[PDB]
């Protein structure tokens, strides 16, 4: 998505580049929340495992 | 499917064009009555460029014949190929030519203009595509120079994109058929500079000289003189009609050879040429072809390139041949005579190869080049025009038609500036 | 000599630099659309509401 | 391309006004190079922040200023024609009546 | 399985198409009609029964070159919709083939490549052929690569192009199109190959013994190089090289990707019986300047990375000895910041001969693709030639009239200068 967004910007096709930036930020928020959960899940386990 | 429409103007264009149609009809194997009786499937690949199809296997050329007096036309009808042309494409007036530029341009040209244009419109809008038009006329006459330039302007207004390639004959400096030539040549040059994309100049003196030097013809008539011109016309369009190793049509030629919009007057030459008794003693090869083409004696225009410098040059080759050998010669002729090329444009020589040679010849080549040597041609006519213009009374033949005397000053001024412009680029 | 310099301006006789043929060849960009193509008469063009009930 | 600060100040002030859309004829012809070059920097700055919408708007302003300038140039060409031919015609206008007088 | 799609542009591209696909069909063994009298699926699709169809698209803007294929012997093998031909050619004009006529046909081709991509389960890259000097090859090829960059993104778009010869030229406007096309290539192309005609003529006469060649003989030399390049994807080998392995190992920087090509042994069928042609012998032949397919001397510059591909009874032990020895010489300079410099690929299938061909039945061969700073020699020549013609504005009127704005001429000139700076900055040492 960000590779194709690069070429859209570089080709001077800016109207379509706006749409992919909208979807790119949306797809980050879903993925950012997940790895926060996984790390917190693992971090909680390790102190329980060590204790 | 890059159709070309053929236009023949005047006594000179009709006689050149008539011989020209004999060459291609032989090349594509077309019988004089119009039916194909050929020998190879290749000839039917793209014959649509010059011929139209009628029911029953008859091909009609995309030609228009233009004249002001019927005398020239009836000669074409009586020819062996007279029945080939479509009768409606014969457009003629019923008045004397007059051998006058103004009378042809203004008096009779206007009446014939609308009749000729609609005939062209029939041919122009009858084919799937149209690359450009083709005009053949003389500059010393009155109909080809007067009416031909008028049609050239109207063609440009309606079809700006198409290539208006013209073949012209320039008045001879020593001996010529007409007295009033300096007026006709100068006034027509104004119209040719701004309108036509490509102009090829041919002088009858070189055709005489080449025939006496090379072909060893003791008494060459206009039949053999016209034959040399028809080969050049056939060679330029050969990339359209036949396949090849490296294709190059008209629009490629215009891009490479024309650096600036006004400098597009060209010289032409054809090789190999050999006496018809000496052909056995000559091993015709690729290096031998370039020897003739860059030899100054094979120019069909009496303007010695050595007195000027080249700007661009192009060569067309026909026949199965080595691409290395063609390219190597183009290196050497550019390198061996570096005193005759401009330094600020490298690789001044263009090349192209076509597969299929003309009949009887295993290989042949054509040359088109642009050089400052044209200054010699325009100096002769301008000096003679200057001598004539001060003797104002010959203008009276042109005033009685409606031509303003300022048009003479306008015509010479632009012609004078073109001479300076071709001179200024020598620095 | 100053008059001579003024006579020959630094263009150096590059006359007719845009010829009639080249002006024919150059591509002309698209023009604004014709009025007839836009045409719709006023009251219908101004309409506000519709018959589809997309509300609740 | 290292445009001088004096040009940059004058151009950007108009660039700010042009980006509001109101001005149509406020373009200084001699300073049109500074305004467009100033828009180039604002185009580059907009791209770096993902503001592709403003980048296209700057592109639209570039073509708008250039296209209208051509029309100002177009009026110059026609003004040349009428002025020049009228003087030339006056030479023929005077000669007509004097031909009758002679 | 694993697949590539071939795209051909221009007269050079189509004529190369016949040269390469003749080799692919003969080497795989498929008849020109699509029957048989394996790796088949990398290059060909099956339609049922026994009929195969090439996975390629031929593009040009004039019908003459394509119709030779349509009327030729191989006419039945290719599928009609793949062969795409325009109306009037670009007339050696970049702007014409990029804005006016290019955009008349660009969207039609993009459907056929994408539709051909539907039959691709494991597509891993494209191959695209140009001629820089031509109009369509540069104008339409630039417009094609720009669209394919956004249509597909992170898929390897390899190129195999003909760089202009150092002196030999067929078009006067050649410097204009080569520079303008370069700007479009660099940002979008994953990797682009250069060969030049002038070197091939010298190689086809000296090493291979022919007094006078044509373009047909040159096309077969390129066909061998491409066949070796893709042999790793098709046949078993001790060391395979996928496309992705090729991309990472060769290019050190984003914009420095430009390699050069060489093939060995190239020797006439008569003299080939005279030598054993060990792995050491053929390896030494590649590194000589005379065998290089690009007429730039490597000794003027330095080597950045190298890749060798072996097709024959070639054993891993004797490869290492040969590459070790060439490292010991001090005529092959390397940038000391690249100590390793090599990737070796080994495949078992020997090179295949062609009837009416010019090469021999050789039992082992080696192909070489390396990046060098000596290619900056080639860019300098083109930059100087463009400067002379543009200083007096020798041909600008043709290009501007066909839609191109004049501001692109200095932008392309400036961008080439940055590329020249990059090559000199890479050549610097610490
Ligand atoms: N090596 C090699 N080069 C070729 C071959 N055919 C054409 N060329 C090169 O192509 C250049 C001319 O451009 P074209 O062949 O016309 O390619 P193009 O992109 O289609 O150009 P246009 O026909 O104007 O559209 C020549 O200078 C040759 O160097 C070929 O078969 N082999
Ligand atoms: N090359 C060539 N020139 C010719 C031929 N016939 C006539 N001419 C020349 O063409 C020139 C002009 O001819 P002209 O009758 O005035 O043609 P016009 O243009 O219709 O007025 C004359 O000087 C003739 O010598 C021919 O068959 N071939
Ligand atoms: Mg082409």
């Amino acid at each position: 998505l960000r590779e194709r967004e690069r070429h859209l910007v570089l080709t001077k096709r800016y109207d379509e580049a706006t749409a992919l930036h909208k979807e790119g930020n949306k797809m980050e928020k879903i993925e950012e929340l997940e790895k926060k959960r996984i790390f917190l899940q693992t971090q909680k386990r390790q102190r329980q495992q060590l204790l | 499917v890059r159709e070309i429409v053929h236009i023949q103007a005047g006594q000179c264009g009709n006689q050149i064009g008539a011989k020209f149609w004999e060459v291609i009809s032989d090349e594509h194997g077309i019988d004089p009555t119009g039916s194909y009786h050929g020998d190879s499937d290749l000839q039917l690949e793209r014959i649509n460029v010059y011929y139209n199809e009628a029911t029953g296997g008859k091909y009609v050329p995309r030609a228009i014949l233009v004249d002001l007096e019927p005398g020239t036309m009836d000669s074409v009808r009586a020819g062996q190929f007279g029945q080939l042309f479509r009768p409606d494409n014969f457009v003629f007036g019923q008045s004397g030519a007059g051998n006058n530029w103004a009378k042809g341009y203004y008096t009779e040209g206007q009446e014939l203009c609308e009749s000729i244009l609609d005939v062209i419109r029939k041919e122009a809008e009858s084919c799937d595509c149209l690359q450009g038009f083709q005009l053949v006329h003389s500059l010393g006459g009155g109909t080809g120079a007067g009416l031909g330039t008028l049609l050239l302007n109207k063609l440009r207004e309606e079809y700006p994109d198409r290539i208006l390639s013209t073949y012209s004959i320039v008045p001879s400096p020593k001996v010529s058929d007409t007295v009033v030539e300096p007026y006709n040549c100068t006034l027509s040059v104004h119209q040719l500079v701004e309108s036509a994309d490509e102009v090829f100049c041919i002088d009858n003196e070189a055709l005489y000289d080449i025939c006496f030097r090379t072909l060893k013809l003791t008494t060459p008539t206009y039949g053999d003189l016209n034959h040399l011109v028809s080969m050049v016309m056939s060679g330029t369009t050969c990339a359209l009609r036949f396949p090849g190793q490296l294709n190059s049509d008209l629009r490629k030629l215009a891009v490479n050879l024309v650096p600036f919009p006004r400098l597009h007057f060209f010289i032409v030459g054809f090789a190999p040429l050999t006496s018809r008794g000496s052909q056995q003693y000559r091993a015709l090869t690729v290096p031998e072809l370039t020897s003739q083409l860059f030899d100054n004696k094979n120019m069909m225009a009496a303007c010695d390139p050595r007195r000027g410098v080249y700007l661009t040059a192009s060569a067309h080759f026909r026949g199965r041949m080595s691409s290395k050998e063609v390219d190597e010669q183009m290196l050497n002729i550019q390198a061996r005579n570096t005193s005759y090329f401009v330094e600020w444009i490298p690789s001044n020589v263009k090349s192209a190869i076509c597969d299929i040679p003309p009949r009887g010849l295993k290989m042949a080549a054509t040359f088109i080049g642009n050089t400052t040597a044209f200054r010699e041609l325009f100096t002769r006519v301008d000096s003679q025009f200057q001598k004539m213009y001060a003797r104002r009374a010959f203008i009276h033949w042109y005033v009685n038609e409606g031509l303003e005397t300022v048009e003479f000053d306008e015509a010479r001024s632009n012609m004078t500036d073109l001479i300076q412009e071709y001179e200024m680029y020598e620095t | 000599k100053a008059k001579a310099k003024s006579a020959r301006r630094p263009t150096f006789k590059k006359a007719g630099r845009s010829t009639r043929a080249s002006r024919g060849h150059t591509v002309k960009p698209a023009p604004p659309p014709s009025e007839a193509e836009t045409f719709k008469m006023k009251r219908f063009k101004n309409i506000d509401h519709y018959k589809i009930v997309d509300y609740w | 391309k290292t445009l001088t600060r004096g040009e940059h100040i004058s151009a950007e002030s108009r660039v700010d006004d042009i980006l509001k859309g109101a001005p149509l004829t406020s373009i200084p012809l001699e300073n049109v190079n500074q305004v467009i070059i100033t828009l180039k920097e604002r185009k580059r700055q907009a791209t770096l922040a993902g503001n592709y919408h403003l980048s296209q708007q700057i592109v639209d302003l570039i073509q708008k200023i250039n296209s209208i300038v051509i029309q100002r140039k177009h009026a110059q060409m026609k003004s040349q024609e009428i002025k020049a031919l009228e003087i030339q015609l006056q030479q023929a206008e005077n000669s007509l009546k004097k031909t009758i007088e002679q | 399985m694993r697949e590539v799609i071939s795209i051909h542009v221009g007269q050079a591209g189509v004529q190369i198409g016949n040269g390469c696909w003749e080799l692919y069909c003969l080497e795989h063994g498929i008849q020109p009609d699509g029957q048989l009298p394996d790796a088949f699926n990398t290059f060909f699709s099956e339609t049922g029964a026994g009929k195969h169809v090439p996975r390629a698209v031929f593009v040009d803007l004039e019908p003459t070159v394509v119709d030779e294929v349509r009327t030729g012997t191989y006419r039945q093998l290719f599928h009609p919709e793949q062969l795409i031909s325009g109306k009037e050619d670009a007339a050696n004009n970049y702007a014409r083939g990029h804005y006016t006529v290019g955009k008349e046909i660009i969207d039609l081709t993009l459907d056929r490549i994408r539709k051909l991509a539907d039959q691709c389960t494991g597509l891993q890259g494209f191959l695209i052929f140009h001629s820089f000097g031509g109009g369509t090859g540069a104008g339409f090829g630039s417009l094609l690569l720009e669209r394919l960059s956004v249509d597909y993104g992170k898929k390897s778009k390899l190129e195999f192009t003909v760089y202009p010869s150092p002196q030999v030229s067929t078009a006067i406007v050649e410097p204009y199109n080569s520079i303008l096309a370069t700007h479009s290539m660099i940002d979008h192309s994953d990797c682009a190959f250069m060969v030049d005609n002038e070197a091939l003529y010298d190689l086809c006469r000296r090493a291979l013994d022919i007094e006078r060649p044509t373009y047909t003989n040159l096309n077969r030399l390129i066909g061998q190089v491409v066949s070796s390049l893709t042999a790793s994807l098709r046949f078993d080998g001790a060391l395979n090289v996928d496309f992705t392995e090729f991309q990472t190992n060769l290019v050190p920087y984003a914009r420095i990707h430009f390699p050069i090509c060489s093939y060995a042994p190239v020797i006439s069928a008569e003299k080939a019986y005279h030598e054993q042609l060990s792995v050491a012998e053929i390896t030494n032949s590649l590194f000589e300047p005379a065998n290089m397919m690009v007429k730039c001397d490597p000794r003027h510059g330095k080597y950045m990375a190298c890749t060798l591909l072996y097709r024959g009874d070639v054993v891993p032990k004797d490869v290492s000895a040969a590459v070790a020895t060439i490292k010991t010489k001090r005529t092959i300079q390397f940038v000391d910041w690249c100590p390793t410099g090599f990737k070796m690929g080994i495949n078992y299938q020997p090179p295949t001969v062609v009837p009416g061909g010019d090469l021999a039945k050789v039992q082992r061969a080696v192909c070489m693709l390396a990046n060098t700073t000596a290619i900056a020699e080639a860019w300098s020549r083109l930059d100087h030639k463009f400067d002379l013609m543009y200083a007096k504005r020798a041909f600008v009127h043709w290009y501007v009239g066909e839609g191109m704005e004049e501001a692109e001429f200095p932008e392309a000139r400036e961008d080439l200068a940055l590329l020249e700076k990059d090559y000199d900055e890479v050549a610097a040492e610490s």
